[PDB]
């Protein structure tokens, strides 16, 4: 009963709520139509819907692992091998619900998180995620000093997005280029980096850059920072020092031109290593090492 | 929550928090123990007839304890593992008295889904367990202690204040097929003294024994084979609070160098709570015993710490009493020690 | 009779004229009018030009490596003890003389100094210098498997420009963002870079985005080259890592705003240390290693 019509028609809303929490809610809706009860008849629809969100996908893994993480969820469930209606109510009810989570591990982190605040520490703030900026503007509500350091992105010009909301907050701010965040070293006490999806050993996929800043932090022994919710969890390990599933050219030499029309192709989506990550920020307690690993076997058991 | 209802039934609390404050107990392990000695008398003492009240006292309790004293952190530990091994019993109860499925020991989606006995007698029981662990840590490691140094090597010891990491040494140097060269680092204003009876000790076993100032590290650092740190608090991510001063450097120096940096411990010095700030955690020294005078010294503002952090990076190996760690992995085993729940209080 | 109009005269040509040349030239011009035979009325008045020179500079350093390079020149010059008529009239000569030795340099380093790039060597280039240009073009008219990898430079889109440059002369190219330059050093075999001036302790002073670069090459062991023209050898010291006599802003935080305004002020300059380069193309000989603070000494005597 259609979900990439429901993807579409989260574009203009999102700031409350959440992309992948939006899809698993559209799954949820999906699934309690054709009966959770004959399980022929509902997983492989299930599946045929996720196969034809791929399709539809542009450069997007964190929709998959959601998917994947409810089907994990969903096979959970009937572990209580009881009654088969009381089951179905709880899944029905789990759409919903997890929506309604996500507010709760905001308000989980913005207690804990807040702790990591030292005496003036200047932050440098790296892609577009929610629960970043949530840290930072919780922080500001804490009153600790601090700083915010914008760094130029090019996707679709979300640097400057981010530069303009940290502006409607009251924080004194610079603009630096991708290509100048070398040269900070000394200035810049904490580097934080947002994730849109995390992987087996610990690796991180976001956007236009963070493997480069990453080898940065490892040179100048600066702390690399992994701030995150708890819905982006992939079964993956990559082949290579950058290897993903893409859509867009994975390095594409153009051919003889003059009048310039294709020229902007090239790596879009970059993966980093586990060593040069230092903590690991989640909702879920405490855990940086090695815990998405484990958490992946619990959930698997493969 | 106050002191208002423990004041006849517990009064060593208040003693307790005395010898916290002006430093009369010396030794995590003895603080340990002191905190062991506490929760038995709360035991033995008080009353409870509910289960989840009684908890939560506990942990009120705890957070006291916290308050009073936070670079204590054995006693923490202490009590942290106690309320798991509780939470264990009453969660089995909690399936007797109603009267489930699972991957591994634990499960992360068991959170998300909607979920009288004799427990005093397995408490009790919890604790006697605690001070058995407590007692001896030497004797599990010493079977993977002594396999790691071998014949024509050179030890390089920053921290010599630990005596755990002493007997360790004792234990490797004891066999006669083994011979080793051991350099010493001092440590100025906080370990000189421990130092020296560590180096009298050496001497004493008939060890070659090699007194080096805090300065001459980096002109032998071409024969240095080994790095041992004697730490005193070990936490979730793999950083480690270290037992008064010079070990950062040596350390950093090691990573430069690429020399192996081993660590002893033990699990009940393991703490499942986050070092988030150095600031924080690690307590300052005195400034009297650097330089005399006080007029001109008004002027000279001298900077002197007595405990240690060192980032996980540089550090590799964590030997305990149960076998060989990794930072990587250390967090399993306090999660193994320590309940979920049990971290915040 | 005016240098600074002179400079400005060229705007639209250059691409050959090595500008240090052509403010060479300008000096001479305004030496030879008002009689060089005395010391006196001369050298200071020189010395007060130069110095007006270096007020009015918007963003230009060389320019001063030149003047004091015409300095010592003039200097040697009256080392002779013959007469001062004759010796007048060798240095009025040297002018002209030296504008045409520069193009005789660019020919010896575009027929010797191109044999790096032979066995298909893929080439990631950064640092607009026209030497640098000039022995790609001329490698394409030796005719050798080579092939260009683009990193995009932003200080007013001087990125697209060099693009262009490169298609009118048929070769594949594309187009990387300095984000994603972590990502690519795998298929691109060395790092090659024009530099806008060199330092006395043998570091390079560039643009918009080196320094990382530079870590980038390091981490990865793929040599880090700088090809420049002989002349721009300055008295200049970078001492520590985020320090250069900038006209620029050196890391300004601008306060709350909220229209937008005040962002784009990020490092155009940026530094890099003494140990990165492996090897350094100049027309007075391949060297390298310590060869700059040589001549330098040689210079100053000291």
């Amino acid at each position: 009963f259609n979900i990439t019509e429901t993807y579409l028609r989260f574009l203009e809303e999102d700031t409350e709520m959440t992309m992948p929490i939006a899809a698993i809610e559209a799954l949820v809706t999906l699934l309690r139509i054709k009966t959770p009860e004959t399980a022929a008849e509902m997983i492989n629809t299930i599946k045929s819907s996720t196969e034809e969100l791929i399709k539809s996908i542009p450069n997007s893994v964190s929709l998959r692992a959601g998917c994947d993480i409810f089907m994990r969820f969903v096979l959970r469930n009937l572990h209580l091998y009881g009654d088969w209606e009381n089951c179905k109510q709880h899944l029905i009810e789990n759409g919903q619900l997890f929506v309604s989570r996500a507010k709760k591990s905001r308000n989980k982190i913005a207690e804990i998180g807040v702790d990591f605040i030292a005496d003036d520490d200047i932050i440098l703030v790296h892609g577009y995620s929610r629960a970043v900026f949530s840290l930072l503007n919780h922080a500001a509500n804490k009153f600790i000093r601090f700083r915010c350091v914008v760094t130029e992105s090019r996707p679709s010009k979300q640097g400057n997005q981010l530069y303009t909301l940290l502006e409607q907050k009251g924080i004194p701010v610079t603009l630096i280029v991708d290509s100048a965040v070398g040269a900070v070293i000394d200035k810049v006490d904490k580097v934080f980096v947002g994730a849109e999806g995390v992987a087996e050993s610990g690796g991180i996929i976001n956007l236009v850059g963070t493997y480069s800043v990453g080898v940065l932090a490892h040179n100048a022994r600066k702390p690399f920072y992994v701030v995150t919710e708890s819905h982006k969890f992939v079964r993956m390990f990559p082949l290579s020092s950058d290897d993903l599933p893409m859509a867009g050219p994975p390095l594409d030499f153009t051919r003889r031109t003059d009048d310039l029309e294709d020229a902007l192709r090239g790596p879009t989506i970059d993966y980093t290593a586990q060593e040069y990550i230092t903590a690991l920020i989640t909702d879920l307690g405490v855990l940086t090492p090695s815990a998405v690993s484990e958490e992946l076997i619990k959930m698997w058991y493969d | 929550h106050p002191n208002a209802a423990t004041s006849d039934v517990n009064v060593t609390i208040d003693t307790f928090v005395a010898k916290l404050k002006r430093r009369q107990v010396q030794g995590s392990y003895a603080i340990a123990l002191e905190t062991l000695q506490l929760l038995m008398r709360f035991i033995s003492a008080a009353r409870w007839n509910h289960v989840n009240d009684l908890i939560e006292q506990i942990r009120d309790l705890g957070n006291s304890l916290e308050k009073a004293h936070p670079t204590a952190f054995s006693c923490g530990n202490v009590i942290r593992r106690i309320l798991a091994v509780l939470r264990d019993e009453v969660e089995e109860d909690t399936m007797s008295t109603t009267v489930v499925a699972e991957p591994l020991i634990s499960s992360m989606f068991n959170l998300l889904q909607k979920p009288k006995t004799d427990y005093r007698q397995v408490a009790i029981q919890g604790i006697k367990d605690l001070i058995d662990e407590i007692k001896n840590i030497d004797e599990g490691i010493q079977q993977i202690a002594i396999d790691l140094i071998h014949d024509h090597e050179i030890l390089l010891t920053p921290t010599p204040d630990s005596k755990t990491v002493l007997k360790f040494l004792i234990t490797a140097r004891e066999r006669s097929n083994r011979t080793f060269t051991v350099l010493v680092t001092e440590g100025f204003p906080n370990n000189t003294k421990n130092a020296h009876e560590f180096a009298k000790k050496l001497a004493q076993h008939n060890i070659e024994t090699l007194v080096v100032p805090d300065s001459a590290v980096f002109a032998l650092m071409s024969r240095v084979g080994k790095v041992i740190i004697g730490t005193k608090a070990v936490f979730v991510n793999g950083g480690t609070i270290s037992s008064n001063s010079g070990v950062s450097s040596v350390c950093e120096c090691a990573r430069e160098f690429r020399t192996p940096v081993f660590a002893v411990a033990g699990l009940y010095k393991l703490s499942p709570l986050y070092p988030f700030d150095v600031e924080k955690f690690v307590e300052f020294g005195g400034s009297q015993r650097i330089l005399p005078r006080m007029d001109p010294r008004k002027r000279l503002d001298t900077v002197n710490q007595i405990t240690d952090y060192v980032p996980p990076e540089n550090i590799d190996i964590y030997i305990t009493n149960v076998g060989g760690f990794n930072p990587s992995f250390i967090y399993r085993i306090a999660w193994d020690n320590y309940k979920q729940i049990d971290v915040h209080l």
